[PDB]
RNA sequence: CAUAUCGACCGAGUGGCUUGCUACCUCGAUGUCGGUUCCCUCCAUCCUGCCCGUGCAGAAGCGGGCAAGGGUGAGGUUGUUCGCCUAUUAAAGGAGGUCGUGAGCUGGGUUUAGACCGUCGUGAGACAGGUCGGCUGCUAUCUACUGGGUGUGUGGUGUCUGACAAGAACGACCGUAUAGUACGAGAGGAACUACGGUUGGUGGCCACUGGUGUACCGGUUGUUCGAGAGAGCACGUGCCGGGUAGCCACGCCACACGGGGUAAGAGCUGAACGCAUCUAAGCUCGAAACCCACUUGGAAAAGAGACACCGCCGAGGUCCC
RNA sequence: CGAGAACCGACACAGGUGUCCAUGGCGGCGAAAGCCAAGGCCUGUCGGGAGCAACCAACGUUAGGGAAUUCGGCAAGUUAG
RNA sequence: CAACAGCUGGUUCCAAUCGAAACAUGUCGAAGCAUGACCUCCGCCGAGGUAGUCUGUGAGGUAGAGCGACCGAUUGGUCCUGUCAAACUCCAAACUUACAGACGCCGUUUGACGCGGGGAUUCCGGUGCGCGGGGUAAGCCUGUGUACCAGGAGGGGAACAACCCAGAGAUAGGUUAAGGUCCCCAAGUGUGGAUUAAGUGUAAUCCUCUGAAGGUGGUCUCGAGCCCUAGACAGCCGGGAUGUUGGCUUAGAAGCAGCCAUCAUUUAAAGAGUGCGUAACAGCUCACCGGCCGAGGUUUGAGGCGCCCAAAAUGAUCGGGACUCAAAUCCACCACCGAGACCUGUCCGUACCACUCAUACUGGUAAUCGAGUAGAUUGGCGCUCUAAUUGGAUGGAAGUAGGGGUGAAAACUCCUAUGGACCGAUUAGUGACGAAAAUCCUGGCCAUAGUAGCAGCGAUAGUCGGGUGAGAACCCCGACGGCCUAAUGGAUAAGGGUUCCUCAGCACUGCUGAU
RNA sequence: ACCGACGCGCGAGCGUCCAGUAAGACUCACGGGAAGCCGAUGUUCUGUCGUACGUUUUGAAAAACGAGCCAGGGAGUGUGU
């Protein structure tokens, strides 16, 4: 924190678990919500969560902002209605600041080449349009899930669209 | 008194579409005031007008020392200085016209004879729709000590 | 943080003149006028006074000291010429004056008495050309058609009887405030053949303001100017010097900031000098008292600073500042801010301390 | 009980006090740290004023709004900044101005040359270890400001006017009456208002107390003038005792209210929207803040002022004493 | 001449530079201070004016408090034969 | 000894043509060189050449995409289902590129393309844009393609290397470009329409112009849902039945925590109750019922202009003034202003053509010539003395000062004053032969200034008369007042060297004056 | 150019004919007139543009370096290959 000199895209590939050690595990618990197995598909009511935006949230950002999307879809009595989804994962590894690569703004160091930053942290990008999580039942009730995301989104750097069903 | 060539009214008017009239006019050689400074008006209002103007709550007065600069708190050299905006007034035709002209505190004008509108600069303050707050002019100078 | 000293009397050069000269008047419904809406002689130094309280809300009804304080020894003085002044824009101008034939008989100095011929230095007030009337008639003249502006008098303070003083006499034009103008005017005319004393416009325990050039040094430092910090010791020894004084595209500061200078002298007024006492210096007393003659009420036996005894009319204005000091002039007037209402025509002043000022 | 209060995740900003970056600026040199002294400012308000909310009985609080008028210190360790500690206090806020301030001071620390200790090195010698000692240049040309004059522009004496300018000229606290009252089971325990006083600041003054007082008077040691008397020297008084004037503070005096307009807020009448509504027009109140009031300056304010009188062959003024 | 102008120091330079007079008087322990002889001098060579301000250099005295100052009692003071 | 340096500084006349490189390889090399690239000059050669486009024949695996195509990641379920890749690929551009033909353009008197040779400069770069890699980021580091700055004027942008217009001979008239037309400021207070009330805004780009995930039934415009003449909203106004507090549960559970039930009655109608609310009741509300006129109503999304989330240090700002049916914003539109650009007259230069011995004339062509740092090339040097040829000067030489003319220029020349005897030109020689700048050398001179110092030292020293004199604060006499006491007294060493004495003096010296 | 004529366009409006339908910089002639009357130097006002010069530098008005001013002096030469 903060997530500034994160969530832009101006590098490149990898990811590569080759190449890379020593990357944090994430904190985001499962992407599986809701009951699974039974296509929950056959459902009135749609969905949500599309980005609007460019991209990479970190596991930090997704998995307190999902589950907390998810506590509030408990109303939905536990084990009774909905599955949730998430879609992309937090592949993507960021480095940052070891002092030893360039100079100035990070994944730049000190010297020239030399320490790329050191792995901290993983995220998944997005891009304008895409959705980042989403599943419904029937109206279960206006729409609890619709509620959910309204707090789910609000812990993104990106300015979620609801969409309608 | 000062000889007037035309002398303008200055009541419900806007200042600057007057001063940007007298104060061209002047360049080219015309001598003179305008009157019924006190009601001339500005839009726009009783906030960003009595501050960023010249209140003792403005600060415009008060402002500085030794450095200045300093503004006006009367209706006449508040919009007087108007004027020499709008005037290269350093130096040449600039002050020349400039001295060349006056604004004269007012009620009903000074002087003798009512003077002249100007092309429309009129408020039009009378069910205004297009209308809304606007009212400086003595007022404005009224909050500030005259 | 806080600035030092405080920015009002500015700039703080000399004084010009070393009488005072008022600003402004009281302003005045039922009156006169004065004419000498200010009157003023001036100091010896003062003791001070035991006196009954006044009436206060307070339990203090009883005996308590104040600086009975510096008593200043007036008057009489007298007002020759009232002057009118008329017609703006611009500002105020004289008319013309009055006159009056009495001449104190020492008015010549700063006055009359002046070389026929025409003198490299300029001519004071001297008078033989006289023309009474017509001075009345310009100036009513110029009133109904015209204007006229507040009428004024001369006045002029006589060393009658002072310490060391002379035929000198150094007065300036006292307001009158009367009511109308027209009337007010018609009493400066009366209140000018004649002559005036304290009592008449005053009264104990009526405050008034006072003005009078500070005493004091020519140039001297920062500390002792506005005050400053002294030190620290480094340039200790030498004299105190701020730092340095603005700093930036002004190579010169005009500062408003910590400058030596000249000190002393001043000009300034005080404001609601409360006027305990009224006086004189003959002998009235309500019950037997000290006779062959005795002396002044209030002055110190050993005679009071270097002028000493008086004798005649005096004044006792407590807490005496007095705005400047020993045997200089000071100028009365009338409270014109005023805060606390006006005490009583007398105080009681039961005691008055008398002893020489050494010991 | 989200929203009295506390408040994560995530998202958007503002400031330019910290730190970093720039290796962009300076190596024919922009004097270091800390302190000091002296001026100005910032908020985003610690206290004071006026307000709103409360998990507001009261009292004491907690949180929020307007608001920058005024106020917001003394010491012990340490070179310290920082910080720790003590007793006071209404409170003893933080930050910028070349980490403000060396043609202002200081020189205790860093970081010259001397030396010791520890550690390392074969050694010279070293250390982002410790320690003792260790220098502070310049006559101000310009500009800036504080004060003072001479001129120019728009006869003299005296008295004024007031465009503008400065102020914190005042800030705060304790106590008494209210009242052992309201409120409260009780314990406890207010207020409006009226008074007395203290503290901090400001201006002035010396009768009083106090300081000085190499004016003066006395006592007295040494020595020289033979003694006596009366004197010199002993830094510019030998020392001691006393002390006038003056100058001073540790001494004394004086330093409002009130009115007008507002902010937050409390309301009125009142529509849009037949009702409701403090607001949209209109209006009544309402802050230590704003204006006035008050003190100070101020005819060079170029619209360069007004008035009265005297005067142009003498009014006045300069020199002189 | 032998030196606050005859020597060395660029100078009529507050610096530097050896010897003998150490028995002139009072003083006192004293070749000490202070004062005074003999002898030398007014050439440690620019003057005149203002109670002569600010500021600076040397210095005297400061009530009550008494190291609170400061890196540190630096500076000054205290004591004194 | 004029040491050497790869390091700093400096290197003096005019003009015309061309016109860089800030890169590659090697280097005790990275503050330097050499060799290439690149610039220029000369000689040669001889007919083609290829910066643009089109087509043909080839090369390619980046963008994107995809992986029931490899590969390696990466969910869940009982085949369905959820995701990815700089070092993956079943696919696959735009585009870059070899060669050829075609058109274009260019070349054969301007000789291209190319060959040989002389001379370099240069190897600290930078910025914009596109594509990048690193880095939190940077007015960051480091690549690449390109255009620009460097070395490029002029117009605009408030100012401003590289942003926009624009690439520049002189002079002149004209029309535009960017940008702008309320004033400052040339040209509109332009037209039709709409939004905005915040002074939003009047800010293309950017270190630079912030603003991200405060409020407004002020007003205009646009959209969506639902309700309405079976009469809505107000829609508005008024009202909010009995068993019964339904059974259970619970401390309570009374329509409204929860579970079960949801009947019946009296009704015009009224649920074993829609939401708020209470501890539970109560109370409000709907839901529900009654009335009322007549036409739209209500809910909500978006936008325009205006109005009253968002904290910084000396005085606020769009360049300023100031502006609101705009001088703001958006959609259209009309007329103008405004460069050295473009057009146009004359001239100049350069190149080429014709004529010519000629680079002298004359005529002709340039839409396809005219900017330029380093550098290459070319037309227009100065000094001494010697010699040959040949001139000037007392009717005024050289030199100097000031001024006129020529030359790209080094430099040449004239006029006036001064000066008061020497001075050139051409050709051939000769050699102690060379400005604005170098903390440059030498001399002279202004400001600084009638300023600092001529006070500070334990030695604070004079004052009144008089003498002499052209002149007297300080030369001498007297008086009075002081200073020095191991020295400011006496005698001497060294060292000085005539400073000693007398007379005459005052231009020099004496911290002022001086007899 | 209008107008009018003809022909097109959804329309604003366009095409064809009428139609390339006085004035117009320079220069000259006649007549009349001017002699400070027509045609550089000093200083100053107005308009446009404009933050020296040289050097260092990617970038200089530069808070990068140099010079107080002026005169005179002051830097590509010789031999050998």
């Amino acid at each position: 924190r903060p997530a500034r000199c994160y969530r832009y895209q101006k590098n490149k590939p990898y990811p590569k678990s080759r190449y890379n050690r020593a990357v944090p595990d994430s904190k985001i618990r499962i992407y599986d919500l809701g009951k699974k197995k039974a296509t929950v598909d056959e459902f009135p009511l749609c969905v949500h969560l599309v980005s609007n935006e460019l991209e990479q949230l970190s596991s930090e950002a997704l998995e307190a902002a999902r589950i907390c999307a998810n506590k509030y879809m408990t109303t939905v009595s536990g084990r009774d209605a909905f599955h949730l989804r998430v879609r992309v994962h937090p592949f993507h590894v960021l480095r940052i600041n070891k002092m030893l690569s360039c100079a100035g703004a990070d994944r730049l160091q000190q010297g020239m080449r030399g320490a790329w930053g050191k792995p901290h942290g993983l995220a998944a990008r997005v891009d304008i349009g895409q959705i980042i999580f989403s599943v419904r039942t029937k109206d279960s009730n206006k729409d609890v899930v619709v509620e959910g995301l309204r707090r789910a989104r609000y812990k993104f750097p990106g300015q979620q669209k609801i969409i309608l069903s | 008194s000062v000889e007037p060539v035309v002398v303008i009214d200055g009541k419900g008017h806007l200042v600057g579409r007057l001063a940007s009239v007298v104060a061209k006019q002047l360049l080219n050689g015309q001598k003179i005031v305008v009157v019924r400074a006190e009601e001339l008006n500005i839009s726009g209002e009783f906030f960003r007008n009595k501050l960023k103007y010249h209140d003792f709550l403005r600060k415009a007065t008060a402002f500085n020392k030794t450095r200045g600069p300093f503004h006006f708190r009367a209706p006449s050299r508040i919009f007087y200085k108007a004027l020499r905006g709008m005037v290269s007034h350093k130096t040449a035709r600039g002050k020349a016209a400039l001295e060349r002209l006056k604004v004269f505190e007012g009620i009903p004008p000074p002087y003798d004879k009512k003077k002249r509108v100007v092309v429309p600069q009129a408020l039009r303050v009378l069910r205004l729709k297009p209308g809304r707050k606007y009212t400086t002019l003595g007022k404005l100078s009224t909050s500030v000590g005259w | 943080a806080p600035r030092h000293g405080h920015l009002g009397f500015l700039p703080r050069k000399r004084a010009a003149s070393i009488r005072a000269r008022v600003k402004a008047f009281p302003k005045d419904d039922r009156s006169k006028p004065v004419a000498l809406t200010s009157f003023l002689g001036y100091k010896a130094g003062m003791t001070t006074i035991v006196r009954d309280l006044d009436r206060p809300g307070s339990k203090f009804h009883k005996r308590e000291v104040v600086e009975a304080v510096t008593v200043v020894d007036t008057p009489p003085v007298v007002v020759v010429g009232v002057v009118g002044y008329v017609e703006t824009p611009r500002g105020l101008r004289s008319l013309t004056t009055v006159w009056a034939e009495h001449l104190s008989d020492e008015v010549k100095r700063r006055f009359y008495k002046n070389w026929y011929k025409s003198k490299k230095k300029a001519f004071t007030k001297y008078s033989a050309k006289y023309a009474q009337d017509g001075a009345g008639i310009e100036r009513e003249l110029a009133r109904i058609k015209k204007y006229a502006s507040v009428v004024r008098v001369l006045v002029h303070t006589q060393i009658r009887k002072t310490p060391l003083a002379q035929k000198k006499a150094h007065l300036a034009e006292i307001q009158l405030n009367g009511g109308s103008i027209s009337e007010k005017v018609d009493w400066a005319r009366e209140h000018f053949e004649k002559t005036v004393a304290v009592d008449s416009v005053f009264e104990q325990n009526e405050m008034i303001d006072a003005i009078a050039v500070t005493k004091g040094h020519g140039f001297e430092g920062v500390t002792h100017r506005w005050g400053t910090k002294k030190l620290p010791r480094k340039t200790h020894r030498g004299l105190r010097k701020v730092a340095c004084i603005g700093a930036w595209h002004p190579a010169h500061v005009m500062w408003s900031v910590a400058r030596a200078g000249q000190r002393g002298y001043h000009s300034r007024t005080s404001i609601n000098h409360k006027i305990y006492r009224v006086g004189k210096g003959d002998d009235e007393a309500n019950g037997a008292t000290s006779f062959d003659r005795t002396k002044k009420t209030i002055t110190p036996m050993g005679g009071f600073v270097h002028y000493g005894e008086i004798k005649n009319d005096f004044i006792m204005v407590k807490g005496c500042i007095p705005g400047n000091r020993k045997r200089i002039v000071t100028l009365r007037k009338s409270l014109y801010t005023n805060t606390s209402r006006k005490a009583l025509e007398e105080v009681s002043l039961k005691w008055i301390d008398t002893a020489s000022k050494f010991g």
